[PDB]
RNA sequence: UACAA
RNA sequence: GGAGGUGACACAUGAUAUA
RNA sequence: AAACUUGAGUGCAGAAGAGGAAAGUGGAAUUCCAUGUGUAGCGGUGAAAUGCGCAGAGAUAUGGAGGAACACCAGUGGCGAAGGCGACUUUCUGGUCUGUAACUGACGCUGAUGUGCGAAAGCGUGGGGAUCAAACAGGAUUAGAUACCCUGGUAGUCCACGCCGUAAACGAUGAGUGCUAAGUGUUAGGGGGCCCCUUAGUGCUGCAGCUAACGCAUUAAGCACUCCGCCUGGGGAGU
């Protein structure tokens, strides 16, 4: 069955921005709303709205392509598992593509970026590199 | 001119320009102003040899008759488009046309 | 809880008199222990398609019954096959 | 509408000239139809009904 | 193996409240009657090995049902172990 | 070709 | 035109590398 | 600790199926037996011969015995976890699919050890014995022919109950879950106006992607997460 819905929504949006869609919708959870408005505030894609249902929420993507249809999102990961977790320190904090992706933490102060997180001086879990 | 081929054919990349299906009369018109014999391998990318031929049609007579019938369009857009406007049916591949015209 | 639909062929050389013998009888036989026959049928004599015993035509003879047990109907079954007068029977379960 | 094996007339036409059970391919039967067809011919041959091979 | 007069007289007895056939109460007791009847089927079918494999997944549906009962109230898990013939 | 037989 | 199913007398042998 | 209903189960309403076990009924054919007609070969092969036949064969007609298997239907059709499952009838029984949204409220996935099922051959006990047929015999072929071909023929092939536990047991593709162009057949359903939409299977073609290539491609060999099994040059040796 399911057993990682982060690496899922992680997919989802590596399968449409391969096909280059233009928008995609999956089932919300707290999580995944701070991860598409992370991505959003980065500048990854476009906009995120949030649909209301009985059942636990609908999250829409909108995704970004520049000039010549070239896909602003390279690539996505899944660093931390459920079959192996991946915690770091602030001073190990990981760069991803030398600085021009960004890591996705989950630290005491939230879901932020990895710049962020040497800023703030937490650590935590490495949910995703996007590049 | 805006009748496209039949359903069971239709490419999936014409489903914004399009029983059987219609084209997009609409967008064609807004497309037009943005925008006989067999094609010969190597038209335009084999200038270098096509030329001499197009030269030696300009300079026998059964070569002459069939020089000047010569000198589905797949192997000109591959001379063109490996170089880096046309009607495109639904049943044509829109992503390979700089200045695509809906149009039946 | 259940239909059944029991055809019997008797053999055409039969007495006239001795089929209402075993006709009655046997559908006696279909209606022991609660085994209500909802209707009984008589076909009359008909080409078989092919001889049966070296016989060309027979009784057809078509009874349902309504039980929940169908030791009725295994009855019947029992029955017919060591008599000489049916030549063949086939029970049906209708519904 | 179910086919009842008695119905020898019905049954007749699905049959060939030798007793053979028809193809569906040749009478245009259905699938579920066809398997009606046969039980019922089969059942209705075993009753004398209709012939196994004439 | 069982009627559905003879399902709802067992759902009529073990639900919790009315309305209720998807309770592990409801459950484990009708397939608690429905393994009881494919034993008793397989004494005389000592070979239908494909049916046995249907009552194999029974029991194992059954034992999951019981695990969840007795893990959220060990006091409705244990008074439903004595009102069927079943130990654990 | 150098061998083997 | 290309696939998948279906069906359909006798004749031995020739060393090693290098070729 | 407390809520939730989407996952997973239940209920209700429909449907399809060679799914399994047991017991009955039936038609064709093979073999054998008897009887009637009837006479010189039948059979078999590349060619032959062995073999059967004038003591009456083979052929033909009728009848009987017996075992085994179920033409047509029959279809990249159906069902089953796999092995497998095909005449019909009854009885007992397993699973799946569709619709609904009564109900429960994460009760799930995978699964070492374990425990079961598992083609065919084979083994034990006892039955049965038509056909076919290892071994074997004879006849051919051949330089030889422990073969291929022919005439026979035992185990076995069949049943019951035990055992065996292996196959190119194969899609040579572990299970679960989700996401990612289309086109076109087919099986079982549902909804709406023969067509359109939609579930679940089963096929073909074909993008993106993947691949060493062949190819795979919503039934992935694509993109991901979880669990299990397995691999680490060939031979020796599955010894
Ligand atoms: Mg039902
Ligand atoms: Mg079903
Ligand atoms: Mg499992
Ligand atoms: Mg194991
Ligand atoms: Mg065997
Ligand atoms: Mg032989
Ligand atoms: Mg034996
Ligand atoms: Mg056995
Ligand atoms: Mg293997
Ligand atoms: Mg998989
Ligand atoms: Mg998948
Ligand atoms: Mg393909
Ligand atoms: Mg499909």
């Amino acid at each position: 069955t399911m057993t990682d819905p982060i690496a899922d929504m992680l997919t989802r949006v590596r399968n449409a921005n391969m096909v280059r869609h233009e928008k995609l919708e999956l089932p919300a959870s707290n999580i995944k709303k701070e991860i598409a408005e992370i991505l959003k505030s980065e500048g990854f894609i476009k906009n995120v709205e949030y649909v209301e249902d009985d059942k636990q929420g609908v999250l829409r993507l909108f995704l970004k392509y520049g000039q010549n249809d070239e896909r602003v999102i390279t690539g996505l990961k899944r660093i931390s598992k459920p079959g192996l977790r991946v915690y770091a320190k602030a001073s190990e904090m990981p760069k991803v593509l030398n600085g021009l992706g960004i890591a996705l933490v989950s630290t005491s102060e939230g879901v932020i970026t990895d710049k962020e997180a040497r800023k703030r001086n937490v650590g935590g879990e490495i949910i995703a590199y996007v590049w | 001119v805006h009748f496209g081929h039949q359903t069971r054919r239709w490419n999936p990349k014409m489903k914004k320009y399009i029983g059987i299906y219609i084209i997009d009369l609409q967008k064609t018109v807004k497309k037009v102003d943005e925008a006989n014999q067999r094609w010969l391998g190597g038209l335009l990318t084999n200038y270098k040899t096509i030329s001499k031929r197009i030269k030696r049609i300009s300079e026998l007579k059964k070569e002459y008759d069939r020089l000047i019938k010569f000198l589905k369009e797949r192997n000109a857009i591959a001379e063109a488009r490996k170089l880096n406007v046309g009607i495109v049916d639904t049943n044509c591949d829109p992503d390979e046309i700089d200045y695509v015209i809906p149009a039946n | 809880m259940r239909t059944y639909e029991v055809m019997y062929i008797v053999r055409p050389n039969i007495e006239e008199d001795a089929k209402k013998a075993l006709v009655e009888r046997f559908n006696g036989i279909l209606a022991t222990e609660g085994a209500e026959v909802l209707e009984a049928k008589d076909w009359g004599k008909r080409r078989l398609a092919y001889e049966i015993n070296d016989f060309k035509d027979g009784f057809y003879n078509i009874v349902r019954v309504k039980s929940d047990n169908n030791k009725a109907t295994d009855e019947f079954q029992r029955l017919a096959k060591i008599s000489d007068d049916i030549i063949r029977y086939m029970v049906i379960r209708e519904d | 509408t179910h086919i009842d094996y008695k119905d020898t007339e019905l049954l007749k036409r699905f049959i060939s000239e030798r007793g053979k059970i028809l193809p569906r391919r040749v009478t245009g039967t259905s699938a579920k139809y066809q398997r009606m067809l046969t039980t019922a011919i089969k059942r209705s041959r075993h009753m004398a009904l209709l012939p196994y091979v004439k | 193996a069982i009627s559905q007069e003879r399902k709802n007289e067992i759902i009529k007895e073990y639900r919790v409240h009315e309305t209720d056939t998807g309770s592990p109460e409801v459950q484990i007791a009708v397939l608690t009657a429905e393994i009881n009847a494919v034993n008793e089927h397989l004494r005389t079918h000592k070979k239908d090995h494909h049916s046995r494999r249907g009552l194999l997944k029974m029991v194992g549906r059954r034992r999951h049902l019981l695990n969840y009962l007795r893990s959220k109230d060990i006091q409705r898990y244990r008074e439903l172990i004595k009102s069927l013939g079943i130990r654990r």
